[PDB]
């Protein structure tokens, strides 16, 4: 169970809806898409890679400091608004947030001091129309790019046996050359990782309670559903898009439409997920990824 | 399979302009260092190369919108000041980017309205990095070639805006060409 | 630094400027700045040049002469205190402590001109 | 006691990318508010009972009143089911509804020792935690097995579940348009089973004039017309629905609504949009604990909810009259006017005082005003003594009295002047007080520019005042 | 597809003033601290003069159209039939020959020339300071023309030819009624820098 540093140094598109979205971390079907993608390109095996390895998402960093997604455990109390108002909790003071340790105060502090990176919208045109030779409009566009400090980056979460770890490892190695965003080809989004070992981030990553922390975004398969809700608190996120080479008119493929718990859910049943296939009317399968990866308490 | 990476640095013989923002010119919101944009890089190469000749410069950066798909082969990325012109400029204080003024005359007028732009200095190096995948053996030289050819044209062209009107002129120094993924070698590549 | 503008008011008697000093009386004086803050000026470093340091000896020689013709341009010569901060210029060869004195006298004449007869 | 919450405003009112997006947003905000008014309407049908229970609508809320019967309950738990299925069958993600009720006594209400702020806490956060869980097993299984053959995402409305038609358009955004073409003419809507914008219960909402309303009226049809703040109507259901719809494009020459350019291509200053959000930020308590321990009966609360809501969604369509704004989202706690750099900085100004008129100084207004180029996607466009006595008024006015009378100092002179002032070093204050020796002005302006520049907060009150002047 | 380049020197016959900074200094080069001429001025009086060569109207004047060979050489791109420019003007820097003999000869870059005012019914004097380059000095200067058509090469150069004619008997800079910025043309070669066109008989004056 190691972890992999990124940092960028070059603005990245993460996206949700169009080009000119800007977004901060990415979900773990996107980089087991990337993971993936960069396998096959690379000619190597994926079944290895496929039903063994344990992806968590991306969450961001800063200088020295590490972040988590906000549980979503109800807190009794009433203020609802500082609380709301919070999107990560440093993990120096995780399991004090879950015992109802953190004050309005200490929120607004948190808040204040979570600078981690800015947005910028950068305009394009695309001259490729009539206008080279005719009276043509030339058509401006708008890219959402997002952007850290020198001292910020992005993390992750692996684990699984120590075979797939060094699969994965040299994987990254590879990959650290294309992309992880959207616009890979049109100049953004390369990185620079590094495996680093955490002391407290392992002492939480092997901790021992009675509930549970989504750090991915899953889907119980359809036997365990029905177990899985018994006692939730989980938000549902819509995940669609188009999908690369799977026929002749990339404009008439579209990855049928689903959907999967998000990233700070909290469960009483703990459940395995699986590589559910969203593909129809293609010449290979097309993968999602969903499969949980727990934190205990 | 492997990939190659071509580095190197590049220099404005004359100003620079590229102004998403227009008049200012393209910066970083918070170090206020201007930068170069791929997609102007991308564009320029692509519009020369086609304009040189559908096969090749379809090949390098890649349609895949007219019923046939074809995956880019071709990565260009940003491009950031270089260390070297910081401290050469701190030293020397000199100011990161000029503005001209310029005006413009009515016919049957003959009355002047100005005109403001901003403009990056002379001299500035900027940092670049390309990322090439091979995917075909048997075309390694064929593109390079025409990437090489590409360099010429845009070294004999502009960047950014204005260029007819005496800007945008640019220069490619200190290019290597070195593999980093994969075995296949790359000291007979050439880009001048 | 405005003390200049400070010992221009102070400098307004009871009504005359310095005595019989007029901004005309300073014709050579600041001719021969502006000479010498454009040849530094097409200076690259701040290292000076040592004709220029021949000039600037020069122009000492300018400010006694004048200060020996008039009375008036003595006075002004004196008190605000040209004379060490040349010194101290000739001594330090830096280009833009040269420049900050240029703005210096061009502050006193600019100041000196909004306050006359 | 009921309350309902609205899942997903923010998000689908602000996908709008489209040339004609002014024309949707209005229609949009229209859109939720009718569907929240016709969604409580039918509920309170189906409980037999009377308009005036309806205690507070406004933003994504509701607050109702009703029996506590066991009738009661398994009706609301029915309507509940049957309104969750129709939302999940046509946005699905999009919009989603809640509902929570909580027991309550006539001992309660009276004020007796505050357990009416316990109360409506707790029914807060019966609503605010059953959205945790809102799809069972069987639904959320439903949804991730539809190989469904369908077209691709609608460009007024970013939908991917959504198929487009004629020109890449579905047909809940044309008719959105066509209801927005609507709206600027004609003053009611009616519910109606043909209509043209589809709505809850398998209904569907048009526009009349009084007079046909008054047909309908003597043609006996369940109708229930919805007015554009029009008094005085006594036509069949008679409902004046509070809402401001003001747009400064319809005081032209042309009637007919217009495009963002409208507003862009004002020639005075640059060609830009003005755009302001406002909360009012001490509403939680106002809502919650108002009045303290003398004053928290429900009589007062509902006054209180009911005066808010006034201010909100008559002053305003008054206020505007002078700023060439349109008016987007008004009600609840959200004000959204969208126009010229200068009008909306005015207003926003205008309407703080205003506002501090109509609560005595008692309810604050906190906002945020950015400047964005024209036709830019308003999804994006989207997501107070001191600037008015020492900005505006004094050095603002200094500066363009200064600037009219001297001539030649155009947006270059004032340009220069911002660099010398953004990099704060003592050399620029000394090159400024050169440039200022050199201009033309009187001696008054520019040993009062060079002074405000000597000073820190003077200096940003200056550079705020003269980047407003360009 | 090919491209020809046009190289020279301009030699200032009298002192040139382009001056863009506006006491009234003159453009320079913040990397050198030396005064040039930016080349959409070049770019600008060729196209003024050019145009005045050939068929200058009433609804001519209005509209900044022009007879359809200068709107060839240097495009448009307005209206309707739009033309890319075939001919890529460069600024002009101080050359470095012209360094050694200024630094041997001790000899000033830019010269301070008084001048004054005598407005009438007063006759009272008003003075003022101009700079403008050094007389003798040259600047390099590069033009790029660009070929999408093949036979039309040799009228764009008679073109060329005869607005460099003209602009030798004219002037840039400001004050060029009042004696600044004469300049003439020497040392010119044309050579095709890229592609496959000859360029021997090609010839600028
Ligand atoms: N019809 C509307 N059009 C535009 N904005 C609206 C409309 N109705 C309400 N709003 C504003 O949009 C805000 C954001 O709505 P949001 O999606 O956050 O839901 P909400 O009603 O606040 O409830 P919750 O976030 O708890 O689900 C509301 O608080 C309200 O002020
Ligand atoms: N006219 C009104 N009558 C009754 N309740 C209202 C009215 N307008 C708004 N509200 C309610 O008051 C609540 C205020 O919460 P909200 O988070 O939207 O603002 P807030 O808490 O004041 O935010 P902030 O403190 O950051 O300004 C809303 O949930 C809304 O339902």
């Amino acid at each position: 169970t190691k972890v992999f540093k990124l940092s960028f140094k070059t603005p990245v598109h993460f996206g949700k809806k169009r080009l000119s979205d800007g977004e901060m971390t990415i979900t773990a079907d996107t980089l087991f898409s990337a993971l993936f993608i960069e396998t096959l390109q690379l000619g190597k095996d994926t079944d290895w890679l496929l039903n063994d390895l344990i992806i968590s998402d991306t969450f961001p960093y800063e200088n020295e400091l590490y972040y988590l997604p906000k549980p979503l455990i109800k807190i009794d109390s009433d203020n609802h608004k500082a609380f709301k108002k919070l999107k990560y909790v440093p993990v120096h003071h995780y399991n004090q947030y879950l015992n109802g340790e953190l004050s309005a105060e200490d929120a607004t502090d948190l808040n204040d001091i979570f600078n981690i990176g800015y947005f910028s919208l950068q305009t394009k045109v695309s001259l490729i129309a009539q206008e080279t030779d005719s009276s043509a409009d030339s058509e401006p566009y708008s890219v959402g790019t997002f952007t850290f400090e020198p001292e910020a980056g992005l993390y992750f979460i692996a684990k699984g046996s120590e075979e797939t770890l060094d699969h994965l490892n040299n994987i990254m190695t590879a990959l650290q050359y294309s992309g992880l965003g959207g616009k890979r080809n049109a100049g953004y989004g390369q990185f620079e990782y590094e495996i680093i070992n955490n002391q407290q981030l392992s002492k939480l990553l092997n901790q021992n309670g009675k509930h549970s922390i989504l750090l991915s975004t899953a889907m119980a398969k359809k036997e365990e559903i029905e177990s899985a809700l018994k006692e939730a608190r989980y938000i549902l996120t819509k995940r669609s898009g188009f999908v690369q080479s799977t026929n002749y008119s990339e404009m008439l493929v579209k990855k049928s439409d689903f959907y999967s718990f998000s990233s700070g859910s909290v469960f009483k049943n703990i459940f395995n997920g699986d590589i559910f296939n969203v593909g129809h009317n293609g010449k290979h399968p097309v993968y999602r990824y969903a499969k949980p990866l727990w934190l205990e308490v | 399979y492997s990939k190659i990476k071509i580095s190197g640095t590049i220099e404005v013989v004359t100003g620079l302009h590229i102004g998403g923002g227009g008049s200012p010119v393209v910066r970083d919101l918070q170090t206020k260092l201007p930068i170069i944009p791929g997609s102007s890089i991308k564009g320029k190469m692509r519009n020369l190369l086609a304009k040189h000749f559908d096969e090749r410069v379809l090949r390098l950066f890649g349609s895949s919108e007219k019923g046939n798909i074809q995956r880019a082969r071709l990565q260009i990325s940003d491009a950031f000041f270089s260390e070297k012109t910081k401290e050469h400029f701190a030293q020397n204080d000199i100011a990161y980017t000029e503005t001209k003024f310029e005006n413009t005359i009515n016919r049957l007028t003959a009355v002047a309205n100005p005109r403001q732009i901003e403009r990056v200095t002379r001299g500035s190096e900027f940092d670049f990095v390309f990322i090439y995948n091979v995917d075909e053996e048997s075309q390694v030289e064929d593109d390079f070639e025409n990437i090489e050819k590409a360099i010429h044209l845009l070294e004999n062209d502009y960047l950014g805006g204005g260029g007819t009107r005496g800007n945008g002129r640019i220069q490619f120094k200190d290019t290597n060409i070195e593999t980093v993924v994969g075995e296949y070698d790359s000291t007979n590549l050439k880009i001048k | 630094m405005t003390f200049a503008h400070e010992v221009v008011k102070s400098n307004v008697k009871n009504q005359v400027l310095f005595n019989g000093l007029t901004t005309s009386k300073l014709r050579n004086l600041m001719e021969q700045v502006n000479r010498l803050y454009t040849i530094a000026f097409n200076s690259n470093e701040d290292q000076l040049n040592e004709e220029f340091i021949d000039e600037l000896e020069y122009l000492k020689i300018k400010f006694y002469y004048e200060a020996g013709r008039e009375k008036s341009v003595d006075e002004f010569l004196k008190k605000t205190l040209m004379f060490p901060i040349i010194d101290r210029v000739i001594k330090k060869e830096s280009k833009k402590f040269f420049l900050d004195y240029c703005k210096y006298f061009e502050a006193l004449v600019a100041y000196a001109k909004y306050y006359q007869k | 006691l009921l309350s309902m919450d609205m899942s997903g405003i923010q998000d689908f009112i602000y996908n709008i990318s489209g040339s004609k997006a002014l024309k949707s947003l209005r229609s949009r905000s229209f859109y939720l508010e009718l569907m929240l008014e016709v969604i409580v309407d039918q509920l309170l049908e189906r409980l037999e009972l009377a308009r005036a229970n309806l205690l507070y609508t406004g933003g994504g809320h509701a607050y109702l009143l009703v029996s506590n019967t066991d009738k009661v309950k398994k009706k609301i738990t029915q309507f509940n089911n049957e309104l969750k299925k129709w939302f999940m069958s046509e946005f699905t993600t999009d919009l989603s509804l809640s509902m929570a009720f909580e027991k309550c006594s006539g001992d309660d209400l009276m004020n007796t020792s505050g357990n009416y702020r316990t109360i409506w806490r707790n029914v807060s956060s019966k609503l605010s935690d059953i959205k945790a869980h809102k799809y069972s097993a069987e639904d959320i299984l439903k949804l991730n097995h539809f190989h469904s053959y369908g077209d691709r995402e609608c460009k007024e409305c970013l939908r991917s579940d959504i198929d487009i038609n004629d020109d890449g358009l579905c047909s809940i955004c044309e008719g959105i348009i066509n209801i927005s073409n609507d709206l600027r003419d004609k003053s009611f809507f009616v519910l109606s089973e043909t209509g043209k914008l589809k709505m809850p219960f398998n209904k569907f909402i048009s526009v009349i004039d009084y007079e046909e309303a008054e047909m309908l009226v003597q043609n006996n049809n369940q109708v229930r017309i919805y007015s554009k703040n029009k008094p005085y109507i006594g036509i069949g259901i008679s409902t004046n629905l509070w809402m401001c719809d003001y747009d400064y494009a319809s005081q032209n020459q042309d009637m007919r609504e217009k495009g963002i350019g409208s507003y862009v291509d004002r020639e005075e200053g640059v060609k830009r949009l003005g755009v302001v959000r406002a909360d009012i930020d001490n509403l939680g308590a106002t809502f919650i604990s108002g009045i303290p321990e003398k004053y928290n009966s429900i009589s007062r609360t509902a006054t209180l909810s009911r005066q808010l809501s006034l201010f909100f969604k008559y002053e305003l369509n008054h206020l505007l009259e002078n700023y060439q704004i349109t008016a987007i989202y008004s009600g609840g706690d959200d004000l959204f006017l969208i126009g010229a750099w200068d009008d909306i900085i005015e207003a926003s100004i205008y309407i703080n005082d205003k506002f501090k008129e109509f609560t005595l100084d008692k309810l604050t207004l906190s906002a945020g005003v950015g400047m964005f180029s024209g036709k830019y996607p308003v999804s994006k466009m989207a997501f107070w003594d001191e600037f008015k006595k020492n900005i505006l008024e004094e050095k603002l006015l200094v500066l363009q009295q200064g600037f009219s009378q001297t001539d030649e100092h155009g947006k270059a002179f004032i340009y220069k002047m911002l660099a010398l002032l953004r990099n704060n070093e003592a050399i620029n204050i000394a090159r400024l007080a050169y440039l200022l020796a050199r201009s033309k002005m009187n001696e008054d302006f520019t040993s009062k520019i060079f002074n405000w520049a000597q000073n820190d907060k003077d200096k940003n009150q200056l550079i705020t005042a003269l980047e407003y002047y360009i």
